Formats: structure tokens, sequence, C-alpha cells
């Protein structure tokens, strides 16, 4: 039931840590 | 009058020369076009971060400078940048007052010290120290005088006692869990100042139009006041004159210094306006001088005329009081700060405590929601409402732009790195909901069970892109069912932003603001 939430979270927290790494330096 | 673009609107407190800068304002009019409205608002120290943070408020604001670490803070106060040639007119030090973590944030105007001032017919000598006023009292209340009365309704004007023997506000690189309120100076300060009261030599009552009325006409023979007061003292033909304040236990007495400064709204559309106004109009021999005449502005920041202004012997007294006391900090606990000493005075004085047991409570209430949260729903506004339109669903309230300044650029950054996040996961993204499978029941333990779970190992600016982007498709998705309404929508956004004031406000500011932010993902 909500253990579907914990896969989406860890998939949006993998997400977010790309778009950083994508934009450390300028 | 409400902001717009083409006319200035200037907010500046009423104890100053609001006539004389009017008339400043009249000239730059008939010279340039352009229309300046000055006005003096109740409380406006207090409206401008609840008005500002919703896109409202003055063009320009008038306020002694601790005021506005803690405007700046939560971003409402635009960065200034003068030519070399403009800084090098005024004094360093003025600068230093409104640099808040590296960057400028306002115009320093006037250097403001409170000091003793005096009846030269019925004190002709005014006392060195506090210590001797209660003999001095008796003496003329055998007389039907008073030796002296000031405000001591604002903490403003009894803090240079309260610090002359040791009190201090924060330690300093300044630690919030050191304040200093209730050491021994300070007790020592605040007991003098109550067993006066005590003692019948003061009024518990007295406040600031209860004193400058019992000087101007004769029937007090001292009191405590900055250099805006001069002006009706003059009027009253009174013969006085203006010297350093007395020292308590050998040690001087320590006014907390303002500098009278000029901050501009970071939602104003005229900040270029408002600074060539201010940098040719005001800061010049012949701005500042109208403005003296109207109330006297104490040592003003601009070189040039200062040089003349010193050789008035108030203005000598003013400056030597100022290098006996502290330059105030701008940080944003100064507010309660003062709004823990404020409760302290007042109680002690009138009797309801002890002062142990006041610095005390003053002590704890130093150290340590929902404004910042007004701050945050703009940005989630604008980004939601984009959202919205892209899938085509017309929302009431959530029609249209009409962004105002500082909303502008983040807005536009905010949805640069947003697209790019979900472009590089269509599909993850398109079928998010089917996955969880919301309902009016479930909905908000789902959004707060998947919200916690992105962040349980920690922050970073993408984890927050990827937080709004998660919320802003939980909105949609909302809206969409005929089960959950419009109401959602609005709702949807509240969470959103209450997430970020609750749970995300410490690790933004630490990282910089929505300047950060601007500067993190900037481009080329
Ligand atoms: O006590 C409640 C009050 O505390 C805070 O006000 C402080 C001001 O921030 C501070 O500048 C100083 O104000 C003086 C101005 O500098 C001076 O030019 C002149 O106008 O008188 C002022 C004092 O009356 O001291 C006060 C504290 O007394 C806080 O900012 C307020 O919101 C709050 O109402």
């Amino acid at each position: 039931n909500g253990t579907v939430n914990k896969e989406v979270a860890h998939c949006l927290k993998r997400i977010g840590d790309d778009l950083v790494n994508n934009h450390q330096l300028n | 009058m409400k902001i717009e673009e083409g006319k200035l609107v200037i907010w500046i407190n009423g104890d100053k020369g609001y006539n004389g800068l009017a008339e400043v304002g009249k000239k730059f009019e008939k010279d340039t076009g352009i229309k300046v409205t000055v006005e003096h608002p109740d409380k406006l120290e207090e409206k401008f971060p609840q008005v500002a943070a919703t896109g409202d408020g003055p063009d320009i604001i008038f306020w002694a400078h601790d005021r506005f670490g803690g405007y700046a803070q939560s971003g409402l106060l635009a960065e200034i940048t003068p030519d070399k040639a403009f800084q090098d007119k005024l004094y360093p030090f003025t600068w230093d007052a409104v640099r808040y973590n590296g960057k400028l944030i306002a115009y320093p105007i006037a250097v403001e010290a409170l000091s003793l001032i005096y009846n030269k017919d019925l004190l002709p000598n005014p006392p060195k120290t506090w210590e001797e006023i209660p003999a001095l009292d008796k003496e003329l209340k055998a007389k039907g005088k008073s030796a002296l009365m000031f405000n001591l309704q604002e903490p403003y004007f009894t803090w240079p006692l309260i610090a002359a023997d040791g009190g201090y506000a924060f330690k300093y690189k300044y630690d919030i869990k050191d304040v200093g309120v209730d050491n021994a100076g300070a007790k020592a300060g605040l007991t003098f100042l109550v067993d006066l009261i005590k003692n019948k030599h003061m009024n518990a009552d007295t406040d600031y139009s209860i004193a400058e009325a019992a000087f101007n006409k004769g029937e007090t023979a001292m009191t405590i006041n900055g250099p805006w007061a001069w002006s009706n003292i003059d009027t009253s033909k009174v013969n006085y004159g203006v010297t350093v304040l007395p020292t308590f236990k050998g040690q001087p007495s320590k006014p907390f210094v303002g500098v009278l400064s000029a901050g501009i709204n970071a939602a104003s559309p005229n900040k270029e306006l408002a600074k060539e106004f201010l940098e040719n109009y005001l800061l010049t021999d012949e701005g500042l001088e109208a403005v003296n005449k109207d109330k006297p502005l104490g040592a003003v920041a601009l070189k040039s005329y200062e040089e003349e202004l010193a050789k008035d012997p108030r203005i000598a007294a003013t400056m030597e009081n100022a290098q006996k006391g502290e330059i105030m900090p701008n940080i944003p606990q100064m507010s309660a700060f003062w709004y823990a000493v404020r409760t302290a005075v007042i109680n002690a004085a009138s009797g309801r405590q002890t002062v142990d047991e006041a610095l005390k409570d003053a002590q704890t209430n130093s150290s340590s929601p929902n404004a910042q949260e007004d701050n945050y729903k703009r940005i989630v506004k604008s980004y939601v409402g984009e959202k919205l339109r892209k899938k085509g669903l017309k929302i009431r309230g959530y029609e249209g732009e009409e962004l105002k300044p500082p909303v502008i650029e983040i807005a536009k950054t905010l949805q640069r790195v947003g697209d790019e996040l979900e472009s590089a996961n269509t599909d993850f993204f398109k079928n998010m909901c089917d996955q969880l499978q919301i309902t009016p029941s479930t909905a908000y333990p789902t959004f707060q069970s998947i919200a916690d779970e992105i962040f349980v190992s920690g922050k970073n600016w993408g984890r927050v892109v990827a937080f709004l982007t998660f919320g802003g498709n939980f909105a949609v998705h909302c809206a969409l069912r005929a089960d959950m309404g419009e109401e959602y929508v609005d709702r949807v956004v509240n969470w959103i932003s209450k997430y970020m004031a609750v749970n995300l406000d410490y690790w933004i500011n630490q990282q910089g603001g929505w300047d950060g932010f601007l500067i993190f993902f900037e481009k080329t």
C-alpha cells in the first residue's frame, strides 16, 4: 500500500541528486 | 500611496524631518517630472516585513539599521552598489552599519546618539554621574521642579544605563546562545533605574511626550534625547545645552548607536530611480540641509556637509556619546532582544516582578513560521500556476502571472531547472499518481510520507526542486479529480509552502536564500 510511497520517494531523491551534479560548476 | 512605476513612495518615522524631505521631493519633481510622496505610518517597522513579504510596502524605507538584518535575511531588501566616487563621499563606518553578510543593503544618512540635554538656567552645570541625580531631585522639588524626565517606555532610552556596568545583548561571530541581559552589571543598572522610581525621583509611567513637555515648559532640568528633538526646544526659547551622558559606577553610559538608513524594498520596480534620487538629491549639501531645517539629523554621513555641522557644539556632544556606546548589531535576533528587554524594564519598573525574575525572563526569551510561508507561497504559486496552464486547467486565482520584482527572476530560474529534471524522467512522473492511489482520506499522509522520505538522508538544491516538482504534480492531479476540487489546489499549495517554512527554511538560509539559488543555477 505505502511501500509504493517509499519507492516513489527513493526515485525522487536520485532524480534530485542528478540535477545538482549537473550544476556543480559555473 | 501604492507602489507604482515612475513614482516614489517613502516611509519614514514620524519624529524625523519628513516635511523637509518632502521639499526635496518637490524639487526633484520640478527638475525631472517624477512625483515623490512621503508618508510616516504608525509601527512602520513591524508592518514592512508583513507587507513586503507579499509584494507591497514602500519603495524606500527609512529606519535605524538594527532592523534591517532581519529584513534582508528574509529577502526583503535590494542590494546596494554605488560608484567609488560616491561611496567615498560618506564615512566608512556608516557603510559598515548597513553591511549584512558582505552585502550593503541600505544607504546611510545620519549617525544618531542619545545625549544629556539640560536647562542652563535651572541646572547651569550638569551632573557628570548618575548617582548624584537623586540628591539633585530633592533639591529641585524643593522648588517645584524635577531633576530628570525621559521616556521609560522604550528600552532604547534605558539601555545606556543597563549596559554601563556590563550589560550586553549578544556576545561577539555572534553567539545566539550567550545573551548577557541577566548578568551582574545588567542587574546593577536596572536596579539603579527601578530604585530611582521607587524612591519617587521618576514616574514609571513617563513616556516621550510627557518628558518633552516637561523640559520645554521648564518643569524639569534635564532630559535624554536625540538630535531630532532639538527643533522643538529651540521654539520653546528654553536656554539649553547638549552634553555627554552621566557615568554609572565610574564607567560611561553606553548608548546603542543607530545610523538612520534608507533601504530599497526588494519588491520595488523603481530601484534605479530610488538610487539616483538618494545620491543626487538627498545626499548633497542642499538636500540634507532641507531635511535638517525641519528636524536635526545629527552627524550626517556626507563628509562635505558634516564638516560644517561639526562646528556646532551640539554635534560635538552627539559624537562624544556615540564613541562611548556600541554601534547596534543588525542581526535578525535584535528584534527579540528588544522585545524581551521592553517587557523586563516595564515589569521591574511598574513593580510586577523583581529585577532577578524579569531579566531572567529576558534571558530565555531573548533566545529563540507563518511569515516565511507567505514568502515561499509566492514562488510556489508562480510554479503551480504555470504547470496548471500547461495541462489546460483553469483554476480560480491561478489565472495570469503578474509577478513582482524578486519572484520574476526566481520564477524564471525555477522553471528552467525544473523542466530539466522531469524532461529526463518523463515516464516516472506521468505515471506517478496511478501508483500512489491518492484519495481524500489518504492524501495528506501520502504527501508527508513521501516528502519525508526524500529528505531523510539529507538536503541539497536539487532535492528541493525534485520536491517542488512532486508537489506541483500532486496538485495538478488533485484538481483533476471531481472528488477533490479547486479546493485541493490552494490546499496543496499550502502544504508545500508550509513544508518549506517548517522543514527547509534553515537550510535555505544557510545556503544563501534565493540569491544563492540564483547563483547556483545561473546560466552560461
Ligand atoms: O521596544 C519595542 C520596540 O523595540 C524595537 O525598536 C527599537 C528600534 O529598532 C531601535 O532603532 C531604537 O529605536 C530608536 C530609533 O533608533 C531612534 O531614531 C528614535 O526614533 O527612537 C527609537 C526609540 O524609540 O530602539 C527601539 C527599542 O526601544 C523594535 O524594532 C520595535 O518593533 C518594537 O516596537
